[PDB]
């Protein structure tokens, strides 16, 4: 119990260090709140506590495996087969771009992506139950010969 | 302009304050804003979400332990209705009880027929009352006697006729049906109508005492201070003969009759306001002008009342008369409007109360199911067990143990030392017993006598209460835990089943 | 709506399939 | 031991309930750390790798006991072990108290400094994951 | 800046607007 | 019902982990260069 006693002193001189002085003889209250407060944990905003554990299903983007690479390099390199003023800014080799998108890139650098659109956008039993406890899911419908299965209308 | 100087000014400074908790007074502009100039809050609020408090007094975070899932937030996925545990009715106010059930028929459904598939209900007629009122009014004067000779008596009809406002009778109207907005307007008009022209001069209550809830403690009430005064009988009675004097028995209320009701007065304005039924319900030809549209309680075009939908019609003193109204379906989907109110009505209130529970109702059988289960609640039980009482009328609480069957063997019984509880009566131990527990009762009231307007009467009360419990808990130290037991048992079979 | 605002929609449809099969494109 | 150190980001449990596939992260890439093992997916202007590893100030002489936030599962590299399950599975309920250690906090209000706290046992360690628990249907 | 352009958007920081949302606009 | 029978960490941050240890020096080396 000595431990809390070090733990809350460095959590004070963490804030006294870390916003310009402004600890000072007054504000004393203020200090012991927000040492009790990042001892506790992090203070979240009112968004962040808000904010869904489970991400929206137009939020999980495209990751590519290695058959689908090599079903985007395929298709690049299948494709192809005025004043410069208004010309857009946006002027790059579209080809160029495309194929070093298929190498390196975001959805085509994993290696060993399986699936990640299809699993994911798809709800499991623990981002149903965030969802419940979060009140966003409208009615749960058991459906089936053993009722192991629902139909979640969120 | 736009009344600068009097819609500003913070409304008489808003000079009209709250009470929460610690005796902390809030202005109702702050409580106004609170409410609608704070919308992060009421997300929230309007999510049911789960948070759990940290225990402030502990060096390390410990999430406090909390039980909350109470009836209204488990419920919130039931349809129709909501459903507690008892406790949690009563708490959360909750003091309605149900005291009868009904039907407005549109054709009777016959046994006969096929199984009865004429039968076209209109709505569901529900009556419920007050049960502490219901106590307090109904139980101090028909409590303790036979039930079936008081409701045989023309008197208890009559009584619970007039008292209804006091009781608060609130009738509750659920729709079984996708019903047309005209018809259900024009046939609530003749009925209330016709009983409105069979309303004759009769009696209502006056006022005894004025006031309560100040400008400044809209929070409080009166009731509970007026009930715990010094000598509160007393003061009441006082006030009592100091305007309208108790005729009757143990009820209060001193019954002004006949002109009370007047005739070419509130019955005829009565009459007036139920011709503005159908010019405030379905207004002139637009039904998306009609202000009963867009709300659930009505189709998407606003023409016909969705089934499901439930009309509060609540009787206040006064001849106040307040129709609420909830829609139907998931309750935690149920949204609740507040349609009119009337106040100084007496015809409206008497009326309606005499088509609900009158000599002709609208329902017999919710009439009489009404007037005979309000003896439960007179006679201090409620309606439904929300006290787990074990002696109730109907739906008893169970004691919880096992009923014991004798064995035939020999092993089972002990004969172990004083741990059992006397249970034959009338034997001479418990005749002895009893004698003893009398002599140490009148050895307490002797020495209750010798302690020495109403409000020091009741202090010398008191002081002869504590030289009595002296005297007999000294007595029932000298006596046993059976002697205990005995006094309880007298205690609990001597008192009146209202209470008093 | 009407047709070219039916083919404007539809190209820009494609592309969006297009920007899907190469990057993180979102709701797609 | 990897379900009980939080070290699994997916266990699918296929269709006979007793055969599981454990999606357990590659290390560097369980968090967002920095590491340039892991594809530059989060860089600033500087170019550089964005490292969200918060200190604990309950322990500053051991990093392995710092805070991080986990990464997004689909930018994540995973081993998908095989794992057959006994047939007690379900009875011996090591999947039930884990999924309850998981949902026994949060977002809790703290009376004693005003705001809403998300305690240090309710955030991740370096290499700690959510656990995200998918179950199949063999129709 | 990249630092919106990956940072808080791929990282999914910065918690949809809730309160500013719906105090200032709703 | 058993044996035995009579008798600032892990309540405010929670446990330690314990497959993780062995990459501490590569966390303090990529914390103490911030090049790599
Ligand atoms: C048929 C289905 C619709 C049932 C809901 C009717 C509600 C009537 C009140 C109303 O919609 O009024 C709201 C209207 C618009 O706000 O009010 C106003 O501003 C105008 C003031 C008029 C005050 C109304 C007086 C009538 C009060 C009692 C009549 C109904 C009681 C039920 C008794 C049934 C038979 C025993």
């Amino acid at each position: 119990e000595a431990a809390y006693s070090a733990y809350l002193r460095r959590i004070a001189e963490a804030y006294l260090a870390e916003h310009p002085q402004m600890a000072a003889p007054e504000h004393a209250a203020h200090v012991a709140r927000v040492v009790r407060s990042r001892a506790l944990g992090t203070p979240l905003s009112f968004d962040e506590l808000m904010r869904s554990a489970v991400p929206a299903p137009g939020e999980v983007p495209n990751r590519n495996s290695r058959g689908q690479v090599a079903e985007q390099v395929r298709a690049i390199l299948d494709q192809y087969d005025a004043k410069t003023e208004d010309m857009v800014d946006d002027a790059f080799t579209t080809e160029v771009v495309e194929e070093a998108m298929a190498l390196f890139g975001d959805a085509n650098s994993v290696k060993t992506a399986w699936r990640t659109q299809e699993v994911l956008r798809e709800l499991s039993y623990t981002q149903l139950w965030a969802l419940v406890g979060e009140g966003h899911v409208a009615r749960v419908r058991f459906y089936g010969p053993e009722k192991n299965k629902v139909m979640a209308t969120t | 302009e736009a009344l600068l100087a009097l819609v500003a000014q913070r409304v008489a400074a808003e000079r009209m304050f709250f009470t929460l908790e610690d005796g902390s007074k809030v202005s109702l502009w702050d409580l106004q804003q609170y409410v609608d100039n704070n919308p992060e809050l009421a997300a929230l609020a309007a999510s049911v979400r789960r948070i759990a408090v940290a225990d402030p007094e502990d060096p390390a975070g410990r999430p406090l332990p909390g039980g909350g899932a109470s009836g209204l937030d488990r419920s919130r996925g039931l349809t129709g209705a909501a459903h507690m545990s008892g406790q949690e009715a009563e708490e959360l106010e909750l003091d309605w009880g149900q005291v009868g059930r009904g039907a407005l028929w549109r054709r009777r459904p016959t046994r006969w027929l096929l199984g009865g598939l004429d039968g076209v209900k209109d709505w569901e007629l529900e009556a419920y009352a007050h049960e502490p009122l219901a106590n307090q009014l109904l139980g101090a004067k028909y409590g303790g006697r036979d039930p079936r000779a008081v409701v045989a008596d023309p008197a208890y009809a009559a009584d619970v006729l007039r008292a209804g406002p006091l009781l608060g009778m609130t009738f509750v109207l659920r729709a079984a049906r996708d019903l047309p907005l005209q018809e259900v307007a024009s046939s609530w008009r003749g009925l209330l109508g016709n009983y409105l022209q069979r309303q004759a001069p009769l009696s209502l209550p006056k006022a005894v005492r004025p006031a309560h809830l100040d400008p400044t403690d809209l929070n409080g009430v009166a009731w509970p201070a007026l009930l715990s005064r010094p000598a509160a009988a007393a003061h009441a009675a006082a006030e009592a003969e100091a305007a309208g004097a108790v005729p009757d028995d143990e009820m209060g209320v001193a019954w002004r009759v006949q002109s009370g009701k007047e005739a070419a007065a509130s019955v005829a304005a009565a009459q007036q306001l139920l011709q503005s039924l159908p010019d405030a319900l379905c207004p002139g030809p637009s039904p998306a002008a009609w202000p009963l549209t867009g709300t659930k309680l009505v189709d998407e075009g606003g023409r016909n009342w969705r089934r499901g939908g439930s009309v509060w019609v609540t009787l206040q003193p006064e001849g106040g008369v307040l129709v609420q109204a909830q829609t139907g379906g998931v309750v935690g989907e149920q949204e609740s409007y507040l349609l009119t109110h009337v106040q100084g009505q007496e015809a409206l209130a008497g009326a309606v109360m005499s088509a609900f529970m009158g000599p002709q109702p609208l329902d017999p059988e919710l009439a009489a199911a009404a007037r005979s289960v309000l003896l439960v609640p007179a006679n201090g039980f409620t309606a439904a067990n929300k006290e787990r009482d074990p002696n109730h009328p109907l739906y008893p609480s169970f004691t919880g143990v096992r009923p014991g069957r004798a064995p035939r063997d020999v092993a089972a019984y002990t004969l172990a030392g004083g741990r059992t509880p006397l249970l034959a009566a009338g034997g001479p131990g418990e005749a002895k017993l009893a004698s003893e527990l009398r002599t140490v009762m009148e050895a307490a009231l002797a020495a209750a006598a010798r302690a020495e307007e109403a409000e020091a009467a009741e202090a010398r009360r008191a002081r002869g209460r504590a030289a009595a419990a002296a005297v007999m808990a000294e007595g029932l130290r000298r006596l046993g835990p059976d002697a205990v037991a005995m006094l309880e048992r007298t205690a609990a079979e001597a008192e009146a089943p209202q209470g008093g | 709506l009407n047709i070219f605002s039916k083919k404007i929609i539809s190209k820009v449809k494609q592309k969006k399939q297009k920007l899907n099969y190469m990057t993180s494109y979102l709701n797609v | 031991e990897l379900l009980k150190d939080q070290r699994v980001k997916r266990l699918v449990v296929y269709g006979d309930m007793r055969t599981a596939v454990v999606e357990v992260p590659h290390p560097w890439s369980a968090s967002v750390l920095g590491h340039p093992a892991t594809h530059p997916f989060y860089e600033d202007s500087a170019h550089n790798r964005v490292s969200m590893l918060r200190p604990n100030p309950a322990a500053p002489e051991d990093v392995t006991q710092w805070f991080c936030a986990e990464m997004p599962e689909w930018d994540m590299e995973k081993y998908r072990f095989y794992v057959d399950l006994p047939g007690d599975f379900w009875e011996s309920g090591v999947l039930q108290r884990h999924l309850a250690a998981q949902r026994a906090e949060g977002a809790v209000w703290d009376p004693a400094s005003g705001q809403y706290i998300l305690p240090y046992r309710a955030q991740k360690k370096v290499f700690q994951v959510s656990t995200e628990v998918q179950l199949l249907d063999p129709q | 800046e990249e630092l919106e352009d990956v940072a808080v958007r791929k990282l999914r920081l910065e918690p949809p607007a809730l309160q500013a949302s719906l105090q200032e606009r709703a | 019902y058993g044996e035995g029978g009579l008798r600032a960490l892990e309540a405010v941050v929670g446990k330690a982990p314990a497959t993780t240890g062995r990459y501490r020096r590569d966390l303090e080396l990529l914390l103490a260069h911030p090049e790599l």
